[PDB]
């Protein structure tokens, strides 16, 4: 029974957040791997 | 940009500094110059004819 | 051998030694004369 | 395959601003 | 080629007359405050 | 009020060399090759 | 709940928790590290220590194992080009192995430490509270490092009981592992010198038993406990991505400029070696030597060993490279196979003519061709109608002495042209493009990847420890500051000490 | 401390700067860096 | 093609010399800088209303 | 000038291409052109994105 | 307080004019001295004999010329002391040899320091959290990287930037002809996270003065604010009505907002500095493989990535012959690339 | 804080007594470190006519690193 | 809490949590090392720098 456990979070602007970095990201950088 | 669209332009420092014979002596200024001349010599390097680039 | 930069390196540690010894003297001195009330 | 990839990624960006905007988690002034 | 020149002046017209009436339509008057 | 503050050494270990390369600066205005 | 960049923090209070995670990340490390090693065996060529070494395929690993002693496979090769050799169960498919096992081992670990988080041992004996002795287990701990230290120094490194190091001369023609004695003398503190490393290790060692016996013994001062947070577990994350970051620039350092542990016959020659012309420089003397003591120009060039003409080619050179031109050297300029030999020029007077070299700074580079003085002789055109030194009007030919064209002579303006175009780059080599679909255009080496990854990793790790150290001495403001903070504190003249209610006037 | 008025020391001062500036200027076109 | 437009501008209006686009720089340096400042300012001093665990 | 993806570009590369020097400064519409083909050759979708881009 | 040590941080930490502390006796002299190398140098120190350029007032540059120039490459990555093998305590010879850029760079560096230990050390006796420190890191990612690493992977500090503005602009067509920086998508990064900033900046500023409640009578707003006052000088609801009805999305979290104008620059900052680290070692954004090849072979394949690349071309042939003197450079004219007239 | 306002202080008729003479003083010491030459010789700056000898193609650039002292020194006798 | 076999022979390595020498205890003696150490670095920073160069020790792979 651990008593250090607590649930991770992530509200709905933040998956929006992520999800924009995340593409941003691949957008930036997938000419340079296609190369 | 709006202005240099026409042509009032940066600062121009080239063989500002001038040595007692009349020898240049180079600044950063100068070096400069070195690379806008590569940039201005093989931009659009078809499309020149004539020897000023005026527009 | 103390070479040249060896001495150089050696006078280089002791300006050193100099600006901070002083530097703290005379701040510890000033702390002590104007003290906190 | 490369123009497929970066025309899915803008596609998902331009579809991720629909939903930023429009199903935004509405501000709340409580 | 002439058909689309007329088409796109004829879209201009309207949304230019659309903004042009509008802005004359009592637009002060359109605030929160004093009318 | 004291004279002789952290604010006045501060001040003049500025205005002090500024002054004296503002005379320096303006002295080499007048300077031919 | 937890933001997800905070995840992480529930293993704060959980020392039993934390060794698991921490065990975890071991596992993961050594398994790496053996699979890393599987794949480098499934790809790399052995074949050919002189002119497809493992800095020229993108071996990263390889050269660690190599470096420490680990120089042969089980399938009976070696990377000094031997056959026949048997390794022992070290090779470098036993140490694959080795580090394969003991991430599982690791892994059931962790599991088991996960399990039973809640070991008395972790309790703090008075208040039943989680608690870690942090000033002993430093103590502990760096007996244990100090031990290690100064057994690697006095017995592996030594030989006395271990293979030794790899050594080298100083053109890395003819490296192998060898036993090193420490250097005791000044000298020990030179970057190039093996002997220094040994008596690091040894004396650096001893100092870390005694510091670690000291740590162990005596308890901190309550002044640098309660400044450096020394209850808070933060404080060590700190200070250890601290060190972390000073080590992590050293290496990027010493992979950069070399030395004694970063040989050129495992991570590729240096870029200053190109800028001082070192190999060519040696090359030189040799040929002058020979050609002193009788030698024709042909056998002067002929006694040039392969190994130190391809160290003198600038597709050698790190600092060649891009970021994302990916993959082995091979991959670009292509698998050298053999030196085509040194190219002389000359013109229709026959005076002989010398190639500019490309510094690495540039891309591409012009063809241009001094005398002896650096007086401009002849040069490949851009605008021909002005042309004065094309080597059509100057009549350059080219001749080989050495390598697969020793005697021969061309006269083809074209062919001649190509040969000088190859020339900026340094010695000439036949290479094999096909093999790998090789696209011409220069890749850096092992010496340059890892300095890339180090130095930018070192460089982030100081942001690892600004913002850490900033937790540890804010932890009683992460949450915002004091919702009634007396104005008094903030404002000016108020007190005389910032800070200090005490000071009031 | 109040003999001189402020904006008397911030007129003046203020002419200082504008009169060592303008001679710095005037060197742009004369002696050295004039390009003549 | 942005790029492009730069370097050409550079040769034909040496726009680093031009104290215009010097301003341009400060504005946008300066804007960053006060960016990050006022940003970091605010959050330093942000009342605690929150626990140990949850977002400010 | 190949500006687009389908002609060879990536994201890094790619553009809308300004319109022919030949062009100069003329109102260069689709409907001054003989066919799109002549359009597209002549850079008339730069005109056409960059003012109605202004005005909007 | 007790013996010598506290009193002495008695002392330091008196709440005065400038603020002093424990920082502020690596602070004051690094950044001081920093300071005085330059305005010294670009006063009256030369760089004839490192790079055979005019440099100072004394010999007729202004200000938008002036530098405190890098040594010689012949001095690799030499520390440079005054006290060193090179100048040996020579004051006169040490300034001819580029001793003022080490000095200047390294004063910096440690003054560098001391400013985020002052802010450290401030915010810990306000009792406020150090973010501002934090936020700080960035400006030294960067002075680090590119004062101190970049010249490091190269061959000496002769290719690090020398201190003076048109110096400065030299060092940025460096970067565009050698290296191909435009090009690199760590500097993107850097390039967002600053005019992001910049933009965030402007925004911010304008929306809380555009939705400021009517707290006084003055036709001048500023004056009805009161520091200790309670509430919001502005309106956020007001402010997050207005974007999402112009823009589509709005803040409505100030603590984010705020979090948010940290993030951005200084995110920016760094990803830069990475770049950098990568061209210390020309390890470049250079090309695109697959447009080389089909350039190669196909010569009417063209797009603006070939059109910059000739352009860099002409960067390196025209600028390396006096940029780079100690490579002893002779292009005759017949090798420099040009295109037709020009 | 504590200090006097510095608007106090550079309205007042000591401090501008004080500063009458200070000032101009070591405006004129500025002066005369350039009038006399003796900037040049301190920091090792050339005159116009000190940065060439009258035949002289090339630059006096250091190329030593050790001796580049020396070098300055040989560069600077043949002038 | 679970005891162990092996926890029960550790239990005394930690068991001082929060234990302090009073006052500077050694702090002295550790700024003497501090400052020794710094030297140390600057030492051989400065020989691979070759701006400490000392006789037998030749800063190359030339030895
Ligand atoms: C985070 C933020 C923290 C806050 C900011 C802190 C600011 C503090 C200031 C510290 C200053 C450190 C300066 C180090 C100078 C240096 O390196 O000087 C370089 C010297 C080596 O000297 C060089 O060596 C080169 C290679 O030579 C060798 O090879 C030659 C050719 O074959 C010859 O054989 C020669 O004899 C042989 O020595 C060339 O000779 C160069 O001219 C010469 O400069 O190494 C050395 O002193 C030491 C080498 C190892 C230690 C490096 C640790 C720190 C540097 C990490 C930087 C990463 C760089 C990688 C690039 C990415
Ligand atoms: C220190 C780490 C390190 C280093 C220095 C190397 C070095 C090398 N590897 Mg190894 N490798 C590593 C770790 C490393 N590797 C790890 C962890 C794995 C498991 C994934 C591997 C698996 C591996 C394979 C399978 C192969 C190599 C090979 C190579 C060689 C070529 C490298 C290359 O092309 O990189 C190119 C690197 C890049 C293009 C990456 C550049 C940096 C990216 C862009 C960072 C991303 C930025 C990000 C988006 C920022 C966002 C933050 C946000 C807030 C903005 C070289 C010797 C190749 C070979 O030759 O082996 C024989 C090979 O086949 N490696
Ligand atoms: C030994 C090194 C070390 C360790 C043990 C930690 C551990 C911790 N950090 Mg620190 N940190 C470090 C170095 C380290 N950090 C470095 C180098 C930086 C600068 C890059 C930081 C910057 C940093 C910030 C800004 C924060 C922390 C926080 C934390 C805490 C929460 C971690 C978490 O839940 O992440 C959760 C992480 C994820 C869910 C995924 C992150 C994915 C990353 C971006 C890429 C994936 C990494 C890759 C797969 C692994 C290879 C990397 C490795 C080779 C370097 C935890 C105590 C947080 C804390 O303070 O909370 C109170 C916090 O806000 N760290
Ligand atoms: C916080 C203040 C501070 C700091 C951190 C520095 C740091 C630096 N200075 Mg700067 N300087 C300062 C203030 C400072 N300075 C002041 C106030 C002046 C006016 C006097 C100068 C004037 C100056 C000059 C003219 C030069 C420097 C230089 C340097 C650099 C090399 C210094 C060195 O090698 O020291 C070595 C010495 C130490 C590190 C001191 C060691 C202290 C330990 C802890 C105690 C050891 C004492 C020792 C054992 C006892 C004597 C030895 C005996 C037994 C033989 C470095 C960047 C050089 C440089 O910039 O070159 C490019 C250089 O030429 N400084
Ligand atoms: C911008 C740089 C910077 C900043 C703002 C901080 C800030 C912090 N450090 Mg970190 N640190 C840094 C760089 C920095 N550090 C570097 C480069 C190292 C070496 C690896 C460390 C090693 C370190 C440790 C091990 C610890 C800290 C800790 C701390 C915290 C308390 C203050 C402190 O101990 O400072 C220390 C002082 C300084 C960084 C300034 C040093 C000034 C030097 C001595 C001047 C030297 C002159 C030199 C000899 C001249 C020769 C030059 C030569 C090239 C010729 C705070 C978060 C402590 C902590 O986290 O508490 C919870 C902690 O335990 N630091
Ligand atoms: C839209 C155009 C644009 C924008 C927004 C940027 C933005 C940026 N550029 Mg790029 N640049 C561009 C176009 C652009 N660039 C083009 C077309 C090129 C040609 C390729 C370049 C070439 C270029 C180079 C070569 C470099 C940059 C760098 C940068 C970064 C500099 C950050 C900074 O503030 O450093 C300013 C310096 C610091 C912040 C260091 C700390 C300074 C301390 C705090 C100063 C304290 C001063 C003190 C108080 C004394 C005052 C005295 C007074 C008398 C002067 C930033 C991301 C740099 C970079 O990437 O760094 C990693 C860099 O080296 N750029
Ligand atoms: C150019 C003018 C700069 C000010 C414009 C900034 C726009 C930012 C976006 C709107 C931001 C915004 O909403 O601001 C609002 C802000 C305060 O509004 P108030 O309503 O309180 O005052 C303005 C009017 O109502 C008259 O009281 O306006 C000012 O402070 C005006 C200051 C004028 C100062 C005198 C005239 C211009 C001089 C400014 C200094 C420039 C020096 C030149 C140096 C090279
Ligand atoms: C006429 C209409 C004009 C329409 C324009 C369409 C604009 C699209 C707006 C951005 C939507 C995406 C937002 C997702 C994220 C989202 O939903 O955010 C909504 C979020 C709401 O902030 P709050 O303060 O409500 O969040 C509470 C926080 O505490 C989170 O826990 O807004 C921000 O965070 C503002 C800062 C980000 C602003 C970023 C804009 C980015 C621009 C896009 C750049 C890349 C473009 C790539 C080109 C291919
Ligand atoms: C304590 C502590 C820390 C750690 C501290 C540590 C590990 C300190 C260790 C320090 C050591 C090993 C210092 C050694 C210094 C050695 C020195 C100064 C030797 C100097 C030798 C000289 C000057 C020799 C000169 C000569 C030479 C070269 C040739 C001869 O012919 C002539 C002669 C003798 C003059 C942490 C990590 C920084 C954390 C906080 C607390
Ligand atoms: C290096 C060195 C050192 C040091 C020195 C020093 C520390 C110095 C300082 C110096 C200084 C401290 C100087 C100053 C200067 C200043 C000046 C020269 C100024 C000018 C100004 C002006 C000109 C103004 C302008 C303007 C602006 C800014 C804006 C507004 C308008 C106007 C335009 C007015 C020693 C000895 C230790 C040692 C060896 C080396
Ligand atoms: C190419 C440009 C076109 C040239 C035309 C410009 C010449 C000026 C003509 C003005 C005559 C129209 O006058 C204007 O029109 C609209 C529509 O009829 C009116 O009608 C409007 O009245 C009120 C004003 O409070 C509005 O709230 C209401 O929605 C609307 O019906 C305006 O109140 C009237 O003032
Ligand atoms: C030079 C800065 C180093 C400061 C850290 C060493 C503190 S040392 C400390 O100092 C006390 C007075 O405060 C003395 O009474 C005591 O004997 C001594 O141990
Ligand atoms: O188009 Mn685009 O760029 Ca304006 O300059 Mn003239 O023209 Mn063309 O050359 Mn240079
Ligand atoms: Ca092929
Ligand atoms: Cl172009
Ligand atoms: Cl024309
Ligand atoms: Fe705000
Ligand atoms: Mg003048």
């Amino acid at each position: 029974p651990n008593p250090n456990r607590q649930p991770v979070e992530l509200n709905r602007t933040s998956l929006y957040l992520g999800l924009l970095l995340i593409l941003v990201l691949a957008l930036l950088f997938s000419s340079y791997f296609f190369n | 940009i709006s202005t240099m669209a026409f042509n009032l332009n940066g600062f121009n420092f080239n063989h500002s500094v001038i040595d007692a014979k009349g020898n240049v002596i180079n600044t950063w200024a100068d070096i400069i110059n070195r690379a806008n001349l590569g940039m201005e010599v093989m931009h659009e390097r078809n499309a020149h004819n004539f020897p000023l680039d005026l527009a | 051998t103390i070479t040249p930069s060896l001495k150089g390196f050696f006078i280089g540690l002791l300006s050193g030694a100099v600006v901070l010894g002083l530097t703290f003297a005379v701040l510890i001195a000033i702390s002590q004369i104007d003290k906190v009330q | 395959m490369e123009t497929i990839t970066y025309v899915f990624i803008f596609a998902c960006i331009i579809a991720l601003f629909f939903f930023a905007i429009f199903f935004r988690e509405p501000p709340r002034i409580t | 080629m002439e058909t689309l020149k007329i088409t796109v002046y004829i879209v201009v017209t309207f949304f230019v007359l659309l903004f042009v009436f509008g802005f004359l339509s009592g637009d002060p008057a359109r605030n929160p405050k004093r009318k | 009020y004291p004279i002789f503050t952290v604010r006045w050494v501060a001040v003049h270990t500025l205005a002090v060399p500024t002054i004296f390369f503002l005379g320096a600066i303006a002295a080499m205005q007048f300077i031919q090759r | 709940g937890l933001p997800w960049y905070r995840v992480h923090t529930v293993l704060i209070n959980d020392p039993g928790r934390l060794i698991a995670a921490h065990l975890m990340h071991t596992a993961l490390v050594a398994g790496w590290a053996g699979s890393m090693a599987l794949y480098e065996l499934a790809t790399f060529d052995p074949s050919d220590p002189v002119l497809n070494p493992m800095w020229r395929q993108g071996m990263f690993v390889l050269p660690f194992m190599a470096r420490l002693g680990v120089t042969g496979s089980w399938s009976g090769w070696s990377i000094t080009g031997e056959t026949g050799i048997d390794p022992g169960f070290w090779s470098f498919e036993g140490v694959a192995l080795a580090h394969i096992v003991l991430s599982g081992l690791l892994f059931l670990a962790a599991c088991w430490h996960w399990v039973y988080w809640d070991l008395e041992l972790f309790r703090d004996p008075r208040t039943g509270e989680p608690a870690l002795d942090l000033p002993k287990m430093f103590g502990i701990h760096l007996f244990l490092a100090g031990l290690l230290c100064f057994g690697f120094g006095a017995f592996h490194l030594t030989g006395l009981f271990g293979p030794g190091m790899w050594v080298s001369d100083p053109y890395g023609l003819t490296g192998s592992v060898q036993p090193v004695a420490p250097e005791w003398g000044p000298d020990g503190f030179n970057p190039y010198n093996p002997g220094g490393v040994v008596a690091h290790h040894i004396a650096a060692g001893i100092v870390g038993i005694i510091a670690g016996l000291f740590h162990i013994l005596v308890r901190p001062p309550q002044r640098l406990y309660k400044a450096l947070r020394m209850g808070n577990i933060e404080t060590v994350l700190s200070s250890s991505i601290a060190a972390v970051f000073f080590a992590a620039f050293v290496v990027a350092g010493t992979m950069w400029y070399g030395s004694a542990t970063t040989p050129i016959e495992l991570f590729g020659p240096t870029r200053y070696q190109w800028d001082s012309s070192y190999f060519q420089q040696e090359i030189n003397r040799r040929v002058q030597a020979s050609l002193a003591s009788g030698a024709t120009l042909e056998e002067a060039w002929s006694a040039i060993p392969e190994k130190l003409a391809f160290y003198d080619y600038i597709g050698n050179n790190p600092a060649k490279g891009g970021l994302f031109r990916t993959g082995p050297m091979n991959k670009g300029d292509g698998i050298a196979q053999a030196w085509k030999g040194h190219a002389v020029f000359r013109n229709k007077e026959g005076e002989e003519l010398f190639v500019r070299r490309m510094p690495a700074f540039f891309e591409s580079f012009p063809v241009i061709l001094t005398d002896k003085n650096g007086v401009v002789k002849a040069d490949i055109p851009f605008r021909r109608a002005e042309s004065k030194y094309s080597f059509e009007q100057q009549g350059v030919t080219v001749s080989f002495y050495g390598g697969e064209l020793n005697g021969q002579t061309f006269t083809d303006p074209p062919t001649v042209k190509s040969y000088a175009r190859k020339a900026i780059f340094g010695e000439i080599f036949e290479f094999d493009t096909e093999t790998l679909n090789s696209d011409g255009i220069f890749r850096t080496s092992p010496r340059g990847w890892f300095t890339f990854a180090h130095a930018v990793f070192a460089l982030l790790f100081f942001f690892g420890h600004i913002w850490h150290g900033a937790r540890t001495l804010f932890r009683d403001v992460f949450s915002g500051i004091d919702p009634e903070l007396s104005p008094e504190q903030v404002e000016w003249g108020f007190y005389q000490k910032v800070g200090d209610v005490t000071t009031r006037r | 401390g109040g003999r001189i008025p402020l904006w008397i020391v911030a007129t003046v001062a203020g002419m200082g700067v504008i009169v060592i500036v303008g001679l710095f200027f005037y060197g742009a076109y004369a002696g050295l860096g004039s390009s003549l | 093609g942005t790029f492009n437009f730069m370097i050409v501008f550079q040769a034909e209006h040496n726009i680093l010399m031009h104290p215009f686009h010097q301003l341009g720089v400060a504005g946008v340096f300066g804007g960053a800088l006060f960016c990050a400042m006022h940003g970091s300012l605010v959050t330093s001093s942000l009342i605690r209303e929150t626990t140990e665990t949850e977002s400010a | 000038v190949s500006g687009s993806l389908l002609y060879g570009n990536n994201i890094i590369t790619g553009a809308v291409v300004p319109s022919s020097n030949a062009i100069g400064l003329h109102f260069y519409p689709i409907w001054e052109a003989a066919s799109l083909d002549e359009w597209l050759y002549n850079g008339g979708p730069y005109q056409l994105i960059i003012f109605h881009f202004l005005l909007g | 307080e007790r013996g010598w040590f506290d009193i002495l941080d008695d002392w330091l930490k008196r709440d005065r004019f400038v603020f002093v502390g424990w920082s502020g006796i690596l602070l004051f002299p690094c950044a001081y001295l920093a300071l005085g190398g330059w305005l010294t140098g670009t006063t009256f120190v030369t760089s004839w004999y490192t790079h055979g350029l005019a440099s100072s007032y004394l010999e007729g540059c202004n200000f938008l010329t002036v530098a405190v120039s890098t040594p010689a490459n012949s001095m690799g990555h030499s520390l440079l002391l005054l006290w060193g093998p090179e100048a040996q305590g020579d004051f006169t010879r040490w300034c001819q040899l580029g001793g003022l850029w080490t000095f200047i760079a390294l004063h910096g560096a440690f003054g560098l320091i001391g400013f985020m230990l002052r802010q450290f050390e401030i915010a810990r006796l306000v009792g406020v959290r150090p973010y501002n420190a934090i936020a700080f890191s960035a400006p030294i990612a960067v002075f680090v990287s590119v004062f101190l690493i970049y010249p490091l992977g190269q061959s000496s500090w002769f290719f690090a930037p020398s201190f003076g503005v048109a110096a400065i602009f030299r060092f940025l067509l460096f970067f565009q002809g050698f290296h191909n920086w435009t090009l690199n998508p760590f500097h993107m990064m850097g390039v967002a996270g600053v005019l992001g900033g910049a933009l965030l900046c402007a925004i911010h500023g304008a929306t809380v003065e555009n939705t400021l409640f009517q707290d006084g009578e003055g036709a001048s707003t500023f004056r009805a604010f009161n520091p200790t006052q309670a509430e919001e000088t502005y309106s956020m609801v007001t402010a997050n009505r207005f974007w999402s009805q112009i823009f589509g999305i709005a803040f409505s979290n100030k603590r984010w907002l705020h979090f948010f104008m940290l993030f951005v620059p200084v995110t920016g900052l760094w990803m830069s500095a990475i770049g950098v680290v990568g061209l210390a070692l020309n390890l470049r954004s250079y090309d695109f493989i697959s447009q080389e090849i089909r350039a190669a072979e196909d010569p009417e394949f063209e797009t603006f990535y070939t059109k910059n690349l000739l352009l860099n071309e002409g960067i390196r042939a025209w600028m390396a012959p006096q940029d780079q003197p100690h490579e002893n450079f002779v292009f005759p004219e017949e090798v420099l690339p040009r295109g037709n007239a020009l | 804080t504590g200090e006097r306002p510095f608007s106090d202080i550079i309205t007042s008729v000591r401090y501008w007594v004080i500063h009458s003479i200070t000032i101009p003083a070591l405006f004129i010491a500025g002066w005369l470190f350039v009038s006399t030459g003796l900037a040049y010789d301190v920091f090792g700056t050339p005159r116009p006519d000190s940065y060439y000898a009258q035949e002289q193609r090339s630059i006096p650039l250091v190329t030593d690193r050790f001796e580049a002292k020396q070098q300055v020194e040989t560069f600077l006798e043949q002038l | 809490a679970r005891r162990t076999w092996l926890g029960d022979i550790l239990r005394p390595l930690n068991s001082e949590y929060g234990k302090v020498a009073p006052g500077w205890g050694t702090t002295p003696l550790m700024a003497v090392f501090m400052g020794l150490f710094l030297v140390f670095l600057l030492i051989i920073l400065e020989i691979y720098n070759s701006t400490l160069i000392l006789d037998g020790v030749n800063v190359s792979w030339k030895a």
